[PDB]
């Protein structure tokens, strides 16, 4: 009913929740690059929708190629 | 009598051979006494109505 | 928006769509019926949607057939049917009245008026209506001549008003001449009112009244005399139900060692006819039970020749049993021990004769030891007809009542409704200021009626009421008689005349009853401005 | 069997009384707006219409209506703004309120309405003469007469605050024109810019546009410059008709190239021997059109909207020739005293300042998109208030004055004329109360005990009398500045009646299928 | 309006009987025109919506589930 | 019935005085949390691009949210307003309304259409009062670029880019000084590229096109002398173009040789016209830059509209027209000219010493992709209010004195009147009172306190005070350099009170689907 | 207000008590606001619609309170506390200079239903009602 709006379809992510949805995804793509660095470390293969694989260790590489939709994350994949 | 159009647009008149010239009708018989009214206001302007 | 509780089927009005949507319910089930009355207002056919039809003029059965959608509509149909408990008559009328105090009263809060400066405005203008009445009614004590004048005026703006006079007093005399009781000291014609039947077929004028009652019954077994008159006939109201007979409940029958089985089998339908004959031996003319009589059991009051009916409508046996001085027995122990019967509890009457009419018949019982038994046996076209014509005597009955329940009488017509209108504004306007714009639409209220009594009539009416007013005016103002006023609307012929001159004539006691409760109802949705309705239980739908 | 299945038909008192009482209804919506204490409204049609005019032509456009006894009023008005420009919304009033108090006679009838219409139609034109008697051009005639006319209307408005800006704005572009002893009322020119506010709104006195460019590198402002109305393309365009050029000969190409080049290449010096300092065409000139003339010290011109360079030649006295190779040296507009381009708002308008020109062209600024435009309708209503105090300097004493006054009349003539003609007379008499009515509902002063005591005094005198809630109680709407043009009050009542009896004239409707 | 006439008579005479009376339209004496209502009536009132707007003034937060 | 037809919505009166009144705010607490560097930003994603801006201006950060109230798009215009007008504060231009209408709405329990004239009269003397308080010069160039840096300062402050923020109100009062009063902020173009870090973010006096020269020539010049060509390097045809038919065969041998030679008249134009350095708005053909690099002539191959102009007003060389017809005495002074070595596709630089000026005031920020955006969006809104300082030399002191004084002046007025339209007078100093209040919040001062603290400071002082968002002493803002321009502050007042007006009468609406 | 039932009964009445009750509402807040209308009725017996739009003024401007650093629980006791001191007043103004009768006066008590009687449906026939209550509870 209300509307109170804004409006429909959008959502707002605000204060604290906002602070959340911010910070918590930020680490996010720490799991995805903590593997690259140290001469120990290990790669990853990547596939997509298209039905190709790509298994390289780089980070442009596993950020750029990624699909994410938290601003914080895409952020930083920037 | 105001009369609206198939095309929405609106109609007034006194003239009883404009209300059927405006207007729809089905039946085969009120045909005629219509066409008569019509087949008047052409030949001869006024007098539409003493036709009906 | 909001937030405000509760959608959805949850809501409210607020306000200005209120007062409105109120007004809009009322003129809706008003302006139905509001061509109904006056002798030139006609009648309408209600379709049971099921092709089904019901032809009636009556306001109060016309309302409830509509189905009365909403609070305010609903409203009028429930102020209509109060008429009736009042009166009987003008449920027709009184919805308008009512109607139109809204209609005007909201017409002037749409006028930054404000509904309790209104809400007085009539509560003032109604008590000094009723002064008025002081003036009008008490004249109309002292004038059976003006009863059946009653009787005629309650006729017109009917079915029957082609036949008034002929039905004018088939009506008065039931209830004038054999309808009369007493309760704890007061005297008083039924509220309940007299048996009426309705004949198919037969002829408009030629319903026949009796000098008894009309018990709508046929004969237990054929075997039985269809006739038992001459006089002084032993009548018998029996709600016994003397049929049969079995085992009291919860009192079992085991039987051992015998072969008795037999010997009580028979002695089951013995204590039967032993009370059936018990009470044979008193009289046994005629038999009337409610219960009903059994095959075994008829044989015994059919040798006899004891017409015996077979389970009679028990608010019969009573009315029957009251004007022929018998007494409706209950049950037939009478202290104890009592089988019992006394010729003491049988009646006193002179025939009854089980008539026909038209592929049907019913028993008739004429004459009583006390004078008190009428029914009207009307008779028409059709259903659809004869049933109306009953409408138009229930309502017509009571109008009578009414009046020979109370002195006073009222100059209807169209009078007494202008009366009010020129003397409360002309002289009720003492307190002025705002309040009198109210008072003033109270009056103007009241020419709602006589309005619709002319506009009923095609023709240009807008004068003859015009004419009305002035004429009544002339009782007081402006600018030893002999007083010029008292005149009425004569919708049959153009022009005023006098109305006492003339069989019309209303009971005092609904010219109130009626002008009251139709400003209650008003006043009750004056104070309303805001509705919330809240939708009721849904079915579960649930999708688990 | 006839008829056509299926097209509605309301027979009877149905039609008669249910285009009434539901012409009522746009009639019962606007009755809320008028006089000091206003009630505007918006509405959003279809798509983002979020508009918000108090023009009550403006208003019964958006509702749409389908209504016939009811696009009749959505039309009784639309003509007021062709006739008078402000009093659009108090027509409608009557021309409902007269509709209204036709349904008592109407209903408690048995009365046709033949018999109401001439009843009223007579008392219409009563009406229209106490009008005529009132106006008086001019006691104490000023040129100011006009301009508190407008006070008169502007008064209640999306303005009234700034008002006494918008006052002088008005009366100043409408004394710009020949229209005095004829002249359109186009020739003001109402621009439209973004950001700013009411009080920010400039009044040009002279032009107002802006234009596509393709070098900046050209002079921004001229002192008293020489302005030429060109309407030409210079880059190349091809020519009208199939224009081609076949060719023989190796050396022949060039040869049209650099004529080519030297057919437009003589044109722009042309330009130059009229000695202009910006050049103001209607069609296109891009690239070396442009470079030239800036080299030159002239800020060139994209096409200029059409309505608006035929106000630069008037203003500037100048001609618009479209041929450029036989350019008269009298064709040309020097009028403008300062041509700059000030930036204002996103945009960046080129003005031509200065004067003895006609188009007064206001750049008007605003907060809102949605309110500069209520703006604009709002000085509509205003110079054209200002027009007609012109054209007749004949003034009605409004502020529901004339109205009371006019009853009065009608009341008189009425009692000495009773029947039933009585009523009806009594009705576009009593109906007249309609502005004064609601015009203090509005606000909020009692208007029962006004009226009753406005009445009770104006009955007795006070001819032009109406009701100023400036303090409360009734005055002379005379005294005040508080003036009405004739052809207002007058028109409108002709015509918010015409439709109070053509939906009169009315015995049932006939529909149709889509 | 009222309100304002209401403040002055009501520091003059310590609100002692003025009020609002709507039959008087103005601003006369509670007392003086027996309007009275009893003393619980509009002090049990206050004790409510103050001991209230604790109650909804404690809240900070608002979660769903079956109870 | 009709009416239109429906489904269409109606809301009049009471609620539709709350849900516009209530409507409102619902924007202003979100949109208040931006004031004073003590300020947030909030990130705004659109559907389409799928991209997400993360700045704070309050401009932008409502035209990026799709609202459906109309009361609430209002106010989006607003802002959008001040910012065409003005340039900052917008984020506040409505905080005032929100706060202004909620009071509004209190008072409404009384007629609006008249509370309108309160807050268009009484908000008129504290516009007055502010005019008042007002300080103006000095008018000596002198003086001038001192006050103009503390402007940008105390309008860039709160923006991302606050951390160098004396390196940008450089950037800013620069790019204003060049092109007297007024000009419009339309030839100096904010380019922005990704590059490494922040501050890195420098002025320019030339131009910073996208394009590399052609072939493998020279990445540097010595005394620019370039040359501002438009016609293509290409053999030409009349625009209304003809057919060249070859009737002759031995017209073709002859036509071969026109072909070299009717170019090689551009390699001859140019060396005779002295310049050095080339660049044409249209295209030139492989069979010139070829010429062009033997010869040392640097070859710039198409450049845009606005840019074609750019190297021209820069060393004001007149845009040539057609090669050949271009005298030496239109050259480009241009002081250098290189090839940057960004990663990737690398810009070329057009540096001047003037100049000239025609500034390009290029930001990089590679830490974030798009907070070069966030960022050169920022230099704006500082340029904006050093322009607007140039324009009206007024200039009035921030913190919450600009609300301060208006709220005690207009605040003896309305015990004045003692009229109900006075009422509203007060209402209209407590909606700005709100401002600084508001601006406690966000620094983490207790309001109250802070506000009837900060009130009495100006009856000590009058008018100059605020209250410090971080530093100690809550000293005066002349002290601690805290001001912007007077203007601003009035088109804020004013155009606030304005919605004000408009969205306070509209009691009734009609809204379709 | 008229109230169409949930089953379909319809009520037309002046008790807020019960005016509130009818009309559905959702907030579970707005609950709480019901049954403190509801509270009046019980205790007292009257003021059953007064007691709720105080109910509002007092949240409505704690609302004016907290946005502007004013703390809730300060809000909520600093509110009881101003209770206490109301409750306490209202004897300090009918010690006093008005009145504070209960017996051996009807003058009064009947007056109290006059009022009382006085701004409902039955405010036109409210004298015999008012002496009715009075007389029908003082016999008690
Ligand atoms: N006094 C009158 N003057 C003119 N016409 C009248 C007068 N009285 C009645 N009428 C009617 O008006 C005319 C007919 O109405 P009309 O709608 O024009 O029918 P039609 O156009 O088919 O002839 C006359 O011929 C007549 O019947
Ligand atoms: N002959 C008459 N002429 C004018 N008015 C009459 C006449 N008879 C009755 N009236 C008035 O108008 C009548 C309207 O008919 P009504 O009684 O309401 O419905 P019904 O008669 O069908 O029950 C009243 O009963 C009466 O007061
Ligand atoms: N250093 C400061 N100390 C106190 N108040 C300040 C300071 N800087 C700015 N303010 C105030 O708060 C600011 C809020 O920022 P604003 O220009 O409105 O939008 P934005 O910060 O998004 O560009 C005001 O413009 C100003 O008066
Ligand atoms: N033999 C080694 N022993 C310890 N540290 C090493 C050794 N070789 C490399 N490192 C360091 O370990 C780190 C992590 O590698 P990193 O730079 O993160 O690769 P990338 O950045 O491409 O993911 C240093 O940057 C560096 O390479
Ligand atoms: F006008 Be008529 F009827 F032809
Ligand atoms: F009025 Be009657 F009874 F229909
Ligand atoms: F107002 Be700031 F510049 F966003
Ligand atoms: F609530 Be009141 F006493 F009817």
């Amino acid at each position: 009913m209300s509307l109170q709006l804004l409006n429909p379809k959008a959502e707002s992510l605000r204060r604290d929740a906002a602070l959340k949805v911010n910070v918590t995804s930020a680490e996010g793509l720490q799991s995805v690059l903590e593997t690259n660095l140290g001469p120990k470390g290990t790669l990853k293969m990547l596939v997509d929708g298209a039905g190709n694989i790509k298994l390289t260790k780089d980070g442009k590489v596993l950020l750029t190629e990624m699909q994410i939709q938290s601003p914080t994350a895409v952020l930083i994949a920037r | 009598k105001i009369i609206v159009n198939h095309l929405g647009k609106i109609i007034i008149t006194n003239d009883a051979a404009t209300m059927l010239r405006e207007l729809d009708i089905v039946h085969p018989a009120v045909k005629v006494l219509v066409m008569a009214t019509e087949q008047q206001k052409i030949d001869m302007g006024d007098g539409t109505n003493l036709v009906m | 928006s909001r937030s405000d509780t509760l959608f959805l089927g949850g809501e409210k009005i607020s306000g200005d769509d209120i007062r409105n949507q109120n007004v809009l319910a009322t003129m809706a089930v008003a302006n139905v019926v509001k061509s109904s009355l006056g002798p030139v207002g006609l009648d309408k056919m209600l379709v049971d949607d099921i092709g089904d039809f019901t032809v009636t003029n009556d306001g109060a059965t016309i309302l409830s057939l509509l189905d009365v959608q909403h609070p305010a509509g609903k409203i009028l149909v429930e102020l209509a049917q109060q008429q009736d408990r009042e009166i009987g008559d003008g449920t027709t009328s009184v919805v308008i009245i009512a109607s139109e105090l809204l209609k005007r009263a909201n017409e002037l809060v749409k006028n930054k008026i404000h509904p309790t400066t209104i809400i007085t405005g009539f509560r003032v203008a109604l008590r000094e209506a009723i002064r008025f009445i002081n003036e009008v009614l008490s004249t109309s004590v002292d004038t059976k001549e003006t009863l059946i004048n009653i009787a005629k005026t309650s006729m017109s703006s009917k079915i029957i008003g082609a036949d008034s006079d002929f039905f004018s007093n088939m009506v008065v005399d039931a209830l004038l001449a054999v309808k009369t009781q007493n309760s704890k000291g007061e005297i008083k014609y039924p509220v309940k009112a007299v048996n009426v039947l309705k004949a198919h077929g037969k002829s408009a004028t030629e319903s026949l009244l009796v000098p008894g009652y009309a018990l709508n019954c046929t004969v237990a077994s054929q075997a039985m005399p269809k006739r038992i008159a001459g006089g002084n006939v032993k009548i018998a109201c029996l709600d016994l139900n003397l049929q049969k007979a079995r085992m009291a409940m919860g009192v079992q029958i085991n039987i051992d060692d015998p072969e008795q089985l037999e010997q009580i089998r028979k002695r089951e339908a013995g204590i039967v006819l032993e009370r059936v004959k018990k009470i044979i031996d008193a009289g046994a003319q005629v038999v009337l039970t409610t219960k009903g009589i059994d095959d075994l059991c008829l044989k015994e009051f059919v040798e006899a020749k004891i017409m015996g009916v077979r389970r009679c409508k028990k608010e019969d046996l009573r009315r029957i049993a009251r004007a022929t001085g018998a007494t409706l027995v209950s049950s037939m122990s009478n202290l104890e021990g009592e089988e019992t019967f006394e010729s003491s509890y049988l009646g006193l009457c002179d025939e009854v004769v089980q008539a026909k009419f038209s592929d049907d018949e019913c028993i008739l019982i004429k004459g009583t030891s006390k004078h008190s038994s009428s029914s009207i046996i009307l008779r028409g076209a059709n259903d659809y007809s004869l049933d109306e014509m009953e409408r138009s005597l229930h309502d017509s009955l009571s109008v009578v009542k009414r009046t020979l329940e109370s002195g006073n009488v009222v100059p209807g017509g169209g009078c007494v409704e202008a009366a009010l209108n020129i003397y409360l504004d002309n002289f009720a306007t003492t307190v002025g200021s705002r309040e009198q714009l109210a008072i003033a639409e109270f009056a103007a209220a009241l020419l709602i009626i006589p309005k619709t009594l002319a506009v009923n009539a095609a023709k240009d009416s807008s004068e003859l009421v015009a004419k009305l007013r002035s004429y009544h005016a002339a009782s007081q103002m402006a600018k030893k008689r002999r007083s010029y006023r008292n005149y009425g609307l004569d919708l049959i012929r153009g022009k005023i005349v006098d109305e006492i001159h003339a069989g019309v004539l209303e009971p005092t006691i609904s010219k109130v009853k009626s002008l009251k409760s139709a400003l209650e109802a008003c006043v009750a949705i004056l104070r309303i401005d805001t509705m919330i309705t809240v939708d009721p239980e849904p079915p579960k739908e649930d999708p688990h | 069997v006839f008829m056509n299945a299926s097209q509605e038909r309301t027979t009877g008192r149905q039609a008669q009384i249910s285009n009434i009482t539901a012409a009522k209804a746009v009639a019962d919506v606007i009755r809320t707006c008028l006089g000091p204490k206003a009630m505007l409204k918006m509405l959003l049609d279809p798509m983002g219409g979020l508009v918000l005019t108090n023009d009550g032509h403006a208003i019964l456009r958006e509702i749409d209506v389908a209504h016939p006894a009811a696009k009749s009023m959505l039309e009784l008005s639309r003509t007021q703004d062709e006739e008078v420009g402000d009093g659009t919304t108090t027509v409608i009033i009557l021309a409902g309120e007269i509709l209204a108090q036709c349904a008592p006679y109407l209903i408690e009838k048995n009365i046709h309405p033949v018999i109401i219409i001439q009843a009223l139609k007579k008392a219409l034109t009563d009406a229209l003469e106490v009008i005529k008697q009132v106006s008086k051009p001019v006691d104490v005639e000023n040129d100011a007469a006009m301009k508190k006319l407008i006070q008169a209307s502007i008064g209640t408005k999306y303005v009234i605050h700034w008002s006494e800006k918008m006052c002088e704005l008005a009366l100043d572009a409408v004394k710009t024109v020949r229209k005095d002893l004829i002249d359109i009322k186009r020739y003001v020119r109402v621009e439209k810019i973004p950001g700013g506010d009411v009080l920010d709104s400039r009044v040009l006195k002279g032009v107002l546009l802006n234009k596509d460019v393709v070098h900046p590198k050209m002079s921004r402002h001229i002192e008293n410059p020489r302005v030429v109305l060109l309407d030409c393309p210079l880059e190349y365009k091809k020519g009208e008709s199939q224009t081609n050029i076949e060719i023989e000969k190796e050396e022949d190409w060039n040869r049209i190239l650099q004529i080519e080049e030297e057919q437009v290449q003589l044109m722009c010096e042309q330009i130059l021997a009229v000695r202009p300092t910006l050049v103001i065409t209607e069609k296109g000139v891009s690239d070396l059109a442009q470079h030239y003339l800036l080299k030159g010290g002239c800020s060139v011109l994209r096409r200029v909207k059409k309505s608006d360079n035929n106000r630069i030649a008037r203003v500037t006295g100048a001609t618009i020739v479209n041929r450029v190779e036989d350019l008269k040296e009298s064709d040309v507009g020097t009028n403008c005293g300062l041509f700059k381009v000030e930036m204002i708002g996103d945009e960046y308008f080129s003005f031509l300042d200065n004067g003895s020109g006609k188009a007064c062209t206001i750049m008007l600024r605003g907060g809102s998109k949605d309110i500069l435009n209520e703006i604009d309708r709002n000085l509509q209503d205003a110079m054209a208030v200002a027009r007609n105090v012109m054209l007749s300097p004949s003034l009605s004493p409004g502020g529901g004055a004339t109205e009371m006054a006019v009853s009065v009349k009608l009341a008189e003539k009425a009692k000495q004329l009773e029947g039933i003609q009585q009523w009806p007379y009594q009705a576009v008499a009593d109906a007249m109360e309609c502005i004064p009515r609601t015009l203090i509902q509005n606000a909020g002063g009692d208007p029962i005990r006004l009226l009753s005591q406005l009445r009770a005094k104006h009955a007795q005198g006070n001819f032009t009398t109406g009701i100023d809630g400036d303090k409360g109680k009734i005055v002379d709407m005379v005294s005040y500045g508080i003036w009405e043009p004739e052809v207002i009050k007058q028109q409108s009542v002709k015509t918010a009646i015409e439709s109070a009896c053509l939906l009169l004239r009315v015995d049932d409707i006939v529909s149709g299928v889509r | 309006g009222t309100l304002s006439t209401l403040k002055s008579k009501q520091l003059k005479e310590k609100i002692s009987n003025i009020g609002v009376d709507c039959l008087g339209y103005g601003s006369n004496d509670m007392k003086e025109l027996f309007v009275v209502d009893p003393f619980i009536g509009k002090k049990q009132q206050i004790l409510l919506a103050t001991q209230l707007c604790r109650m909804i003034l404690k809240i900070d937060n608002v979660i769903i589930s079956g109870k | 019935v009709q009416i239109f037809g429906d489904q269409v919505t109606e809301e009049r009166a009471e609620n539709a005085r709350l849900s516009a009144f209530v409507g409102a705010i619902a924007v202003g607490d979100l949109v208040k949390s931006t004031l004073g560097p003590k300020g947030m930003d909030k990130l705004l994603q659109s559907a389409s691009s799928n991209t997400c801006m993360v700045t704070n201006d309050g401009a932008t950060i409502l035209k990026s949210i799709p609202l459906d109230n109309p009361a609430a798009k209002v106010l989006v215009n607003i802002s959008k307003v001040q910012d065409d007008e003005v340039g900052d504060g917008t984020t506040s231009v409505t905080v005032l309304s929100a706060e202004l209408l909620r009071e509004a709405e209190k008072l409404i329990d009384i007629h609006p259409q008249t509370i309108i004239e309160g807050y268009r009269l009484a908000s008129a003397a504290a516009l007055d009062a502010l005019t008042k308080a007002a300080v103006d010069n000095s008018h000596d160039k002198t003086m001038f670029r001192e006050d103009l840096i503390h402007i940008a300062k105390t309008t860039l402050s709160s923006k991302i880019l606050s951390q160098d923020k004396d390196h940008f109100a450089e950037l800013a009062t620069n790019a204003i000084l060049r092109l007297k009063g007024s000009t419009n902020l339309e030839h100096i173009q904010i380019i922005k590229i990704l590059g490494g870090k922040l501050s890195d973010s420098f002025l320019d006096e030339g131009f910073i096109l996208a394009k590399k020269f052609g072939n493998n020539q020279p990445k540097r010049i010595e005394n620019a002398k370039i040359l501002i060509a438009n016609t293509t390097l290409d053999t030409d045809k009349v625009k209304i173009f003809g057919t060249k038919f070859k009737v002759d065969s031995t017209a073709k041998l002859a036509q071969l040789e026109k072909a070299e030679r009717e170019k090689m008249k551009n390699k001859i134009a140019k060396i005779s016209k002295f310049g050095i350095n080339t660049f044409i708005n249209r295209q030139l053909i492989y069979d010139y830059p070829e010429q062009l690099f033997t010869d040392l002539g640097i070859n710039s191959i198409e450049h845009a509209d606005f840019e074609g102009v750019e190297r021209l007003a820069l060393v004001t060389g007149g845009e040539v027209v057609s090669t050949f017809d271009e005298p030496s005495k239109c050259k480009l002074g241009e002081c250098d000219v290189i090839e940057e070595i960004m990663l990737g596709e690398q810009p070329f630089l057009k540096f001047s010493g003037c100049k000239a000026g025609e500034a390009c005031t290029i930001v990089l920020r590679g830490a974030t992709d798009q907070t070069l955006d966030e960022a050169e969006r920022s230099l704006h809104d500082a340029l904006s209010v050093l322009s607007q300082t140039t324009k009206e030399t007024r200039t009035v002191l921030g913190g919450g004195c600009a609300e301060m004084v208006m709220s005690k002046a207009v605040d003896t007025e309305a015990q004045n009147i003692d009229g109900k339209k006075s009422l509203a007078v007060e209402a209209f100093a407590r909606a700005l009172r709100q401002l600084p209040t508001i601006l406690a919040d966000n620094a983490g001062f207790d309001s109250s306190e802070l506000v009837s603290k900060l009130r009495s400071s100006i009856y000590n002082g009058i008018s100059t005070s605020g209250l410090d968002l971080n530093n100690g002493t809550i000293a005066d803002m002349r002290q601690l350099g805290i001001v912007e321009s007077y203007k601003l502050k009035r088109a804020v007042v004013s155009s606030a009170s304005e919605a004000a007006e408009v969205l306070l009468r509209v009691d009734n609406i009609i809204r379709a689907r | 207000k008229i109230l169409i039932s949930p089953d379909g009964e319809i009520t037309i009445t002046n008790d807020g008590a019960t005016i509130l009750s009818q009309m559905e509402l959702d907030n579970e807040i707005a609950k709480l606001l019901v049954q403190l209308s509801k509270s009046q009725d019980d205790e007292i017996g009257d003021g059953t619609t007064g007691v709720v739009v105080l109910a509002s003024a007092l949240l409505d401007q704690a609302l004016e309170l907290i946005q502007k650093g004013i703390h809730p629980i300060k809000i909520a006791n600093g509110f009881d506390e101003a209770a206490k001191l109301a409750i306490s007043k209202l004897e300090e103004t009918c010690d006093d200079i008005s009145a504070s009768n209960d017996e051996l006066f009807r003058d009064f008590l009947l007056r109290a239903a006059k009022t009382s009687l006085g701004s409902k449906i039955v405010s036109k026939d409210h004298d015999r009602f008012a002496e009715m209550a009075v007389e029908a509870v003082i016999n008690v």
